[PDB]
RNA sequence: GAAGACAAGUGCUUGUCGUUCGUUAAUGGCCU
C-alpha cells in the first residue's frame, strides 16, 4: 500500500527520507508540509504532519548523530534564506538557520542541501555538518547544531550537484571527502577533515550538462551508518547527465587513474536525471527522471544491466520526482507529481 | 490497525505488542499506568509472530510463531533465553502456559507439551476428528493440566490422560477467535467477524446464554470473578457486560459502552481493553505505533460514555523561546507612541460702515467660509466700531474662533491680535460676569500660554545671534 | 536580541479644532461636479432597493441619474405643469411624480415610455407624493387643498382614506417604520400632525406645537421623528409626545432634510439638512444632534439627499440649489503545467497536525534619514533631512532625534560653507512656529558658536543670519504680544 | 596635599601611576 494513502498530500512530493534506524518516512513538497508517515507492510499511518507557513520544502532529510544516537534532527529547507531544523508531547522545537555567519552574498537560497558528518581530528568529536549550494561555485559548510560557518569551498563554473564520500583511516577515525561537480564534468574532491583544500580534480568522460552525483555502495548522506565503527568507504561513484546518460565509476580505479574511464555508460533514460540513489548494500542503483511519466530505471550492479522485468508498462509511477530506499528492509518509496508516494519491496533483501 | 497482536499481563501492568517495522516485526513492552525505546527485532523478514502469552524468575513472554520454534523472551534484558523447537516446521496457531506445562497447536493439529524446568518436549501427540485446530485454553481445575479445550470452527474438550475427546459443542460458522475459560463451569467462545459470544457449559454442554455485541468482536478480557466481561470490538469501541451469568433472557446486549473520541471530532480506534476489580484500562494508539493508556473506574460511568483526549489536530506550535509573535520574552518590548493623543497641561476642556450683522450671522451659524471674508479688513477704526455694536453673547464665540485661527495659522498672529485685544476691552465687563472662563476661553488661554513660554529661548537665540552679527558688522 | 525600534515621529500638544474622525470620513465626498438645470430643483430621492440611482426633479422633467456614471440615464418629459416630488417605492420598481396641474402620475422606473398610472387628485397642485415604506401598495399624497389622501394603487380613482384636519399647505409628510397605521403629516403653519389610518382618519391623535412652519418631517427612529422647520430644527419623542433637542445653528430657514442609518461610517447614523444658505450640515442622534461637518455651495439649497445605507459602491451626496444646479459630491471606492507544477502554494495548513508560523511581519519601509541614523552616518543624515520636497513635520523629527541620541556638534563637524545653506534656509521658515522653535533655538546656536569664524569671510551666510535676525524680531514681538494678551486673562478672571 | 616607582642631561637633575595616607584622540558603530 502507498504511504500517502493514509492521508494524501496536496503538492508534488519533492523529497523523501527514511529514518536510519526507525521505520519512518519523511515526505515534503511545495505543500509546506513535513508529513512523517510510519512504514508498515499493509497499513501506513501518519506519525505527525508539521505544516510550516510560507516555507516551501524542496529537500528534507533526517540526521542522526554518530556519537549521541539520540538527537535525530530533521533538516528541511527550500527556496528561502532559512533552513528549518526540527528536533526529536504537544509542541515542536523548530529553529531556523537564517544566519550566514560570514557572508550571505553566496547562498541566497538554501534549497540544495545535504547533511553529512565530520571529525574534528584534534579531538575525536564527531558532529554533523550541513553543506549548501551557493551563487556560482560556493559550497558552504555549516555546523549542524551550533550554526557557525565552518568552512567553504568554491568550484569553478556552476555547481549542479555535490555528494560526500567517507574514508576510514584508522581505529575510530575517518576523513570525509566532498565530491562536487561543474556543469562540464570537472569533478572536485575536497578534504573536509582538515582545512579547505583539494585532494584531486578530474574529468568525467562526457557529461556536457550534469544534474546529479551520488556516491554509494557504503555510507552516504542519505543512508548512513550509526557509529564510527560501521562507517565504510563508498565503492561506486555515479555521474548523472541531463541528456539521460549516467556514467558509473568504480572507486578502486577512479581514485588512481586521475582521468578515469567509466565502467559503463547507461543510456536507458532519455530526459534529465532527477535522482541517483544507490541501495545501502550497493547493488541496485536507481536513476529517476522527472520530465516524463514512467521514468524509473533500476540497474543491476556490478553487471551494469537494466532490469528487464522491472519496471513494466503497468506500473504506477507518474512524473518521478524523488526516490527513497530503506536502510534495512530493502523498500523503495517513489514519489510523483500527484503526491502519492508509492511503496515497493525488493524481495531479495 | 498497525498493531497486529497485543497481550496483557495478568493483573494489568504491562502489555507486549507486536508491530511491523520496515517489514521486520518487532515486539515491545510498555507500562500501562504511569516513553520507551527498547524492542526486540526479528532478524528474518519472513517469520512472523502468531501467538503471545505472559509468564507469572524474571518476567518473560512467550512467542510461538511462524518459523516453528517457541521463543522465551525476558522483558528486563532484551534477550531470548531459550527457544522451544517443534520437531516439524509449522506455524503455531495458539499457546498456553499454566504451571510449567506449556501447550501449543501445530498447523497440522499436533499438540505439543513443553516443560520450563527441563526445557524439554514431553509428548508430540495427535488426535482424530479435528482436521483444523487453531485455539487452545486449558481449565484451572487445580494443579493438574487435564481436559484442555481446543477449538476451530467447532469446540471440543479433550482430556490428555485418556487422549480422547470428552464432549463436543456446537461451535460457530466462522473460525473461533476468542476462547477463554472464565469460571470452573463456563467458557466464552467467539468467532472471527461475528458479533456473538457464548458461555458454553463445560459439564452440561448447553449454552447458558449468548452475549451479543453491537459490532464484530476482536479482543476480549474478563474479570476473575465472572462479574464483568470487557470485549473490544473491531471498529474501535468497548462494551462491558455486568454479570453475564445472571438471569432478553437468552441474549444479553451491551450494558455499558465506552468509546474514545478526540477533541476535534475525529474517532480514535480501541484495541485490547483490560478489566479488573473496579478498574478498566482502555488502550489505543496515539501516534501510529506508540500506545497510550487511561485508567478509569467503570461503575460510576453511565450506560454511554465518550472518553475525550487531546490529539494535536490543528495545534499551533507554541515555543518556549518565542512569544506569541516572533520575538523573545527576554527581548525588551520597545516603546511605541502609535495613535496616542498628545495634549498640554494648560488645555482645559469642560473644567461708520461696520460689518457687525454679517459677523453675527457668521457666528450664530458656523459659516467659516464667511468669517474670513469679514476678517480680511485691517482698518483699526472699523475693528473698534464692530465690537462696539457686537452682541456680548456672540463675542465669546468670536474669541473661540479667533483662537482656533491663531493656533492653526502662526503667521496670522499679526492682524488677529488686535481683534482679540479690542474684543476683551469692550466686552470686559460681561466677561467678568460669566464664571467658567477657563471653560470658554480655553482655546485662547492655551494658545497664549504656548506662545509665551518660548520667549527665554527666543531671547537666548537673539543675543547669541547679535554676538556674531556684531562680530562681522565691525569687521 | 531585540528588534530595533522605529524612529517615532514627533508631536506637539494638539491645537484646538483638530480633524475629528467623523470629519475625516465626510471630507472624502470630493469631485463636486455641477450640472446646470432649467429651474429650481426641489426634491432629490434615491432608490431604496438597489441604490445605484437617484431621481432629481426640475421644471416638468424628473431625470434619473446613476451612481456609477453620475450622468443622466433617462428623462421623464410627459408633464403639463411643473413636477414637484418624485419618490421611489421601497421595492424600487415604481416612482411617483406629483404634478402642479393637479393630478399625479406614477410609473415604472427606468421606463419613460409606459405611463403606468395617472391618479386624478384634487384640482389643487400636489406638492409631495410619497410611497409607503413598510407597505408597498399604498400611495400617500398631499395637496394645496389642505388634505392628504391615501390611495391604494389597485383603486386609482377613489381615495381609500381622505386624511383631513390640516390647517394650511401640507407640503411634507412621512411614515414611521415601527407602526404602519401611523402617518406623520407636516403643514405649513407648524402643528405637526400625527395621523392614524387604522381609525376613521379625519383628526390627528395629537400634534407637535412647532411655532414656525415646518418644511420636512423625517422618521429618524421608530420612536423619534425630526422636524425641519424654520430657522432651527427640532426632534420629538413620539410616545412621550415631547420635544427632546433643538439645534438653532442656521442663518436661514432649513428646507430639506434626509437621514441615513447603519451605513459604513465611524458613527452609527447621520442626519443631514439643507439650510437655504448653501450649507448642508450633518448631525448624528448619538451626539445629541450636534453639527459635525458642513459643506458650502454658492446659491441656497432647496433639496438635500444622501445615498442609502446599502449602496455597496460609490456613495453620493446630491444637493440641489435654487439656481438650477445639481452639486454631486461622491465618495469613490500562468500555464496549466505550471499550476500542476507547484500546487501547495495555496494550502495554508487546513488539515495538518502542527502549524508553525515564524515569518516575521514586514514593517513600513525605512526612510532616508532613518537608514542613516541606524548606520550612524549622522553628518549625512542631517543633509538627508532637508530635501525640499519633504514635510516639515519630519524635518523636526530628524532635528529632535539627532539632538537626543547623538549631538548637534557631531552633525556639524564636517560641514562646509555651502552645506550649511540648506540648514539655515529651513530655520528661516521654521522659527515662526512654536512647534519647532524650541529645537530651532539649539540647532542655530550650534552654528553661531562653532561656525562664527566663517561668517567673517563668506557673505552668503551673512545675508542668511541677517534675514534670521529680521524674522526673530517678528517672532519675539509676537510672543511679547502673546504675553500681553496672557496678561488680559488675569484681569477679567 | 604628601610620600613608593620610570623616561630626557655625560653621577643627579626633567613627568606620570593596575601605589598608600590625609581631605570638601590604535580608521575603530549595533544581524538575518
Amino acid at each position: 500500500k502507498d504511504a500517502n494513502a493514509s492521508h494524501p498530500s496536496h503538492s508534488a512530493i519533492q523529497s523523501l527520507s527514511f529514518h536510519p534506524s526507525k521505520p519512518l518516512l519523511l515526505t515534503g513538497g511545495y505543500d509546506k508540509t513535513l508529513r512523517i508517515y510510519h512504514i508498515d507492510g499493509k497499513t501506513n499511518h501518519l506519525v505527525t504532519s508539521l505544516h510550516l507557513v510560507g516555507s516551501p520544502i524542496q529537500t528534507c532529510t533526517f540526521y542522526t548523530s554518530l556519537s549521541n544516537q539520540n538527537q535525530q534532527n530533521i533538516f528541511t529547507a527550500g527556496r528561502r534564506r532559512y533552513m528549518h531544523s526540527w528536533d526529536l508531547s504537544q509542541t515542536a522545537k523548530i529553529e531556523k538557520f537564517s544566519r550566514l555567519y560570514g557572508h550571505e552574498s553566496t547562498q541566497r537560497s538554501f534549497e540544495n542541501f545535504k547533511v553529512a558528518h565530520l571529525q574534528n581530528s584534534q579531538t575525536n568529536s564527531v558532529h554533523g555538518i550541513v553543506l549548501l549550494q551557493g551563487n556560482n561555485g560556493w559550497i558552504n559548510i555549516l555546523h549542524s547544531t551550533s550554526g557557525l560557518w565552518l568552512m567553504g569551498c568554491k568550484i569553478e563554473g556552476v555547481i549542479t550537484d555535490f555528494c560526500i564520500d567517507y574514508q576510514p583511516i584508522s581505529r575510530g577515525k575517518f576523513r570525509t571527502i566532498l565530491i562536487a561537480v561543474n556543469a562540464y564534468g570537472e569533478v572536485w574532491e575536497f578534504d573536509l577533515n582538515k582545512n579547505g583544500h583539494v585532494i584531486r580534480r578530474w574529468k568525467d568522460q562526457g557529461g556536457v550538462g550534469i544534474t546529479k552525483i551520488q556516491v554509494g555502495g557504503g555510507t552516504t548522506t542519505t543512508c548512513p551508518a550509526l557509529q564510527i565503527s560501521k562507517i565504510k568507504q563508498n565503492r561506486w561513484l555515479a555521474v548523472g547527465s541531463e541528456s539521460g546518460f549516467v556514467n558509473l565509476y568504480d572507486r578502486n580505479n577512479a581514485m588512481t587513474s586521475s582521468t578515469p574511464t567509466p565502467v559503463a555508460a547507461l543510456d536507458q533514460l532519455t530526459t534529465t536525471i532527477s535522482n541517483l540513489q544507490f541501495s545501502p548494500d550497493g547493488q541496485i542503483l536507481c536513476m529517476a527522471s522527472r520530465a516524463v511519466k514512467d521514468a524509473l530505471r533500476l540497474v543491476h550492479l556490478p553487471s551494469c544491466s537494466v532490469f528487464s522485468n522491472w519496471p513494466t508498462s503497468g506500473t504506477p509511477l507518474g512524473k518521478v520526482t524523488s526516490v527513497a530506499f530503506s536502510p534495512s528492509g530493502g523498500l523503495l518509496a517513489v514519489g510523483n507529481e500527484q503526491g502519492k508516494v508509492r511503496l515497493w519491496k525488493l524481495n531479495h533483501y | 490497525s498497525p498493531v497486529l497482536q497485543s497481550a496483557y499481563d495478568p493483573s494489568g501492568q504491562y502489555l507486549c505488542y507486536v508491530t511491523v517495522a520496515l517489514d521486520k516485526q518487532r515486539v515491545g513492552v510498555q507500562p500501562t499506568q504511569r516513553w520507551n525505546e527498547n524492542f526486540l527485532y526479528l532478524e528474518d523478514s519472513k517469520l512472523k509472530v502468531t501467538c503471545l502469552k505472559w509468564v507469572n524468575d524474571t518476567v518473560a513472554i512467550i512467542l510461538g510463531m511462524n518459523n516453528g520454534e517457541i521463543w522465551l523472551y525476558s522483558v528486563l534484558a532484551n534477550e531470548v533465553t531459550y527457544k522451544f523447537t517443534t520437531g516439524n516446521s509449522y506455524e503455531i496457531k495458539d499457546i498456553d502456559l499454566m504451571g510449567n506445562q506449556l501447550w501449543c497447536i501445530d498447523s497440522s493439529d499436533a499438540f505439543y507439551q513443553f516443560d520450563l524446568l527441563q526445557f524439554k518436549l514431553l509428548q508430540h501427540f495427535r488426535i482424530n476428528n479435528c482436521v483444523q485446530l487453531n485455539k487452545l485454553t486449558i481449565v484451572p481445575a487445580g494443579d493438574s493440566v487435564a481436559q484442555l479445550l481446543v477449538a476451530s470452527h467447532s469446540i471440543s474438550l479433550i482430556d490428555i490422560e485418556e487422549k480422547k475427546v470428552v464432549m463436543t459443542f456446537p461451535g460457530h460458522v466462522s473460525p473461533v477467535s476468542t476462547l477463554q475459560v472464565i469460571t470452573n463451569e463456563f467458557f466464552i467462545s467467539g468467532a472471527e467477524g461475528d458479533r456473538f459470544l457464548n458461555v458454553y457449559d463445560i459439564h452440561s454442554g448447553m449454552t447458558k446464554c449468548v452475549l451479543v455485541a453491537e459490532s464484530d468482536i476482536k479482543e476480549l478480557s474478563h474479570s476473575g470473578q465472572a462479574d464483568s466481561i470487557a470485549v473490544t470490538t473491531e471498529d474501535g469501541s468497548l462494551e462491558i457486560f455486568v454479570d453475564p451469568l445472571v438471569s432478553g433472557n437468552k441474549s444479553k446486549k451491551s450494558s455499558k459502552k465506552i468509546q474514545i473520541v478526540s477533541k476535534d471530532g475525529r474517532k480514535v480506534p480501541i484495541y485490547n481493553a483490560f478489566i479488573n476489580k473496579d478498574l478498566l484500562n482502555v488502550s489505543w494508539l496515539q501516534n501510529a505505533t506508540m500506545p497510550y493508556f487511561k485508567n478509569l473506574q467503570w461503575r460510576e460511568i453511565p450506560n454511554e460514555y465518550t472518553v475525550e483526549i487531546s490529539l494535536n489536530w490543528n495545534n499551533k506550535n507554541k515555543s518556549a523561546d518565542r512569544d506569541l509573535h516572533g520575538k523573545d520574552l527576554a527581548s525588551a518590548t520597545n516603546y511605541v507612541e502609535g495613535n496616542a493623543r498628545v495634549t498640554s497641561g494648560d488645555n482645559f476642556k469642560h473644567v461708520t460702515g461696520t460689518v457687525t450683522v454679517i459677523l453675527s450671522q457668521a457666528l450664530q451659524s458656523n459659516d467659516h467660509s464667511l468669517l474670513e471674508t469679514v476678517l480680511n479688513n485691517r482698518d483699526e477704526r472699523v475693528i473698534r466700531d464692530t465690537i462696539f455694536r457686537l452682541k456680548p453673547a456672540l463675542a465669546v464665540i468670536l474669541l473661540e474662533r479667533l483662537a482656533e485661527r491663531i493656533a492653526r495659522q502662526t503667521h496670522r498672529q499679526g492682524p488677529l491680535n488686535v481683534w482679540v485685544k479690542w474684543c476683551l476691552i469692550i466686552h470686559g465687563g460681561y466677561l467678568v460676569s460669566i464664571p467658567n472662563l477657563m471653560s470658554t476661553l480655553s482655546s485662547l488661554h492655551s494658545t497664549l500660554k504656548r506662545r509665551s513660554d518660548l520667549l527665554p529661548r527666543l531671547l537666548a537665540l537673539d543675543a547669541r545671534l547679535d554676538c556674531t552679527i556684531n562680530k562681522f558688522k565691525t569687521l | 536580541s531585540t528588534a530595533r525600534p522605529r524612529i517615532i515621529t514627533s508631536k506637539a500638544p494638539l491645537l484646538p479644532q483638530q480633524t475629528t474622525p467623523e470629519q475625516r470620513y465626510w471630507r472624502q465626498y470630493t469631485s463636486a461636479q455641477l450640472v446646470k438645470e432649467h429651474n429650481s430643483v426641489t426634491h432629490i430621492s434615491f432608490n431604496p432597493q438597489h441604490p445605484h440611482d437617484f431621481a432629481v426633479t426640475s421644471s416638468t422633467r424628473v431625470q434619473i441619474f446613476s451612481s456609477r456614471t453620475r450622468q443622466v440615464i433617462k428623462t421623464f418629459s410627459r408633464f403639463k405643469d411643473v413636477v414637484y416630488s418624485a419618490s421611489f417605492r421601497s421595492d424600487g420598481k415604481l416612482l411617483c411624480a406629483g404634478d402642479a396641474t393637479g393630478l399625479v402620475s406614477v410609473y415604472d422606473s427606468y421606463n419613460p415610455r409606459t405611463i403606468l398610472l395617472s391618479i386624478n387628485a384634487s384640482t389643487h397642485p400636489t406638492h409631495v407624493t410619497k410611497f409607503h415604506t413598510q407597505d408597498n401598495k399604498i400611495l400617500a399624497t398631499a395637496s394645496d387643498d389642505r388634505v392628504t389622501r391615501l390611495w391604494d394603487i389597485s383603486n386609482a380613482y377613489e381615495p381609500q382614506l381622505e386624511l383631513t384636519g390640516a390647517t394650511d399647505y401640507v407640503r411634507t409628510l412621512s411614515f414611521i417604520p415601527a407602526a404602519p397605521h401611523l402617518v406623520a403629516t407636516g403643514s405649513y403653519d407648524g402643528l405637526i400632525r400625527l395621523y392614524d389610518t387604522r381609525s376613521s382618519g379625519s383628526t390627528p391623535i395629537y400634534s407637535l406645537n412647532h411655532d414656525q412652519p415646518v418644511e420636512n418631517v423625517i422618521a429618524v427612529s421608530p420612536t423619534q421623528i425630526v422636524s425641519c422647520g424654520g430657522n432651527n430644527f427640532k426632534v420629538w419623542d413620539l410616545t412621550s409626545n415631547k420635544k427632546l433637542y433643538e439645534r438653532g445653528n442656521f442663518n436661514k430657514a432649513v428646507t430639506c432634510l434626509d437621514y441615513v442609518e447603519n451605513f459604513d461610517s465611524p458613527m452609527q447614523s447621520a442626519l443631514i439638512a439643507s439650510s437655504l444658505d448653501g450649507h448642508v450640515k450633518v448631525f448624528d442622534p448619538l451626539d445629541n444632534f450636534q453639527v459635525k461637518f458642513g459643506w458650502k455651495f454658492s446659491g441656497p439649497v432647496l433639496s438635500c439627499a444622501v445615498s442609502p445605507s446599502t449602496a455597496q459602491g460609490n456613495r453620493h451626496l446630491v444637493a440641489g440649489l435654487s439656481s438650477g444646479l445639481l452639486a454631486i459630491r461622491t465618495k469613490k471606492k500562468k500555464s496549466n503545467n505550471f499550476q500542476r507544477m507547484m500546487r501547495g502554494s495555496e494550502y495554508q495548513g487546513d488539515q495538518e497536525h502542527i502549524i508553525h508560523n515564524d515569518k516575521v511581519r514586514s514593517q513600513r519601509r525605512m526612510r532616508a534619514f532613518e537608514r542613516n541614523i541606524n548606520q550612524f552616518k549622522w553628518s549625512e543624515a542631517l543633509d538627508n533631512a532637508f530635501v525640499p520636497g519633504m514635510a516639515k513635520e519630519l524635518t523636526l523629527t530628524v532635528l529632535q532625534e539627532l539632538r537626543k541620541r547623538g549631538k548637534v556638534r557631531v552633525a556639524l563637524y564636517g560641514r562646509d560653507e555651502s552645506t550649511l545653506e540648506p540648514l539655515l534656509n529651513w530655520c528661516l521658515k521654521g522659527i515662526e512656529d512654536v512647534r519647532s522653535a524650541s529645537i530651532v533655538a539649539d540647532w542655530v546656536a550650534v552654528v553661531l558658536e562653532l561656525y562664527g569664524n566663517t561668517l567673517e569671510s563668506s557673505p552668503v551666510l551673512q545675508e542668511l543670519m541677517i534675514d534670521l535676525k529680521t524674522k526673530v524680531r517678528h517672532e519675539i514681538h509676537k510672543s511679547k504680544e502673546a504675553q500681553r494678551i496672557e496678561g488680559m486673562l488675569q484681569l477679567l478672571t
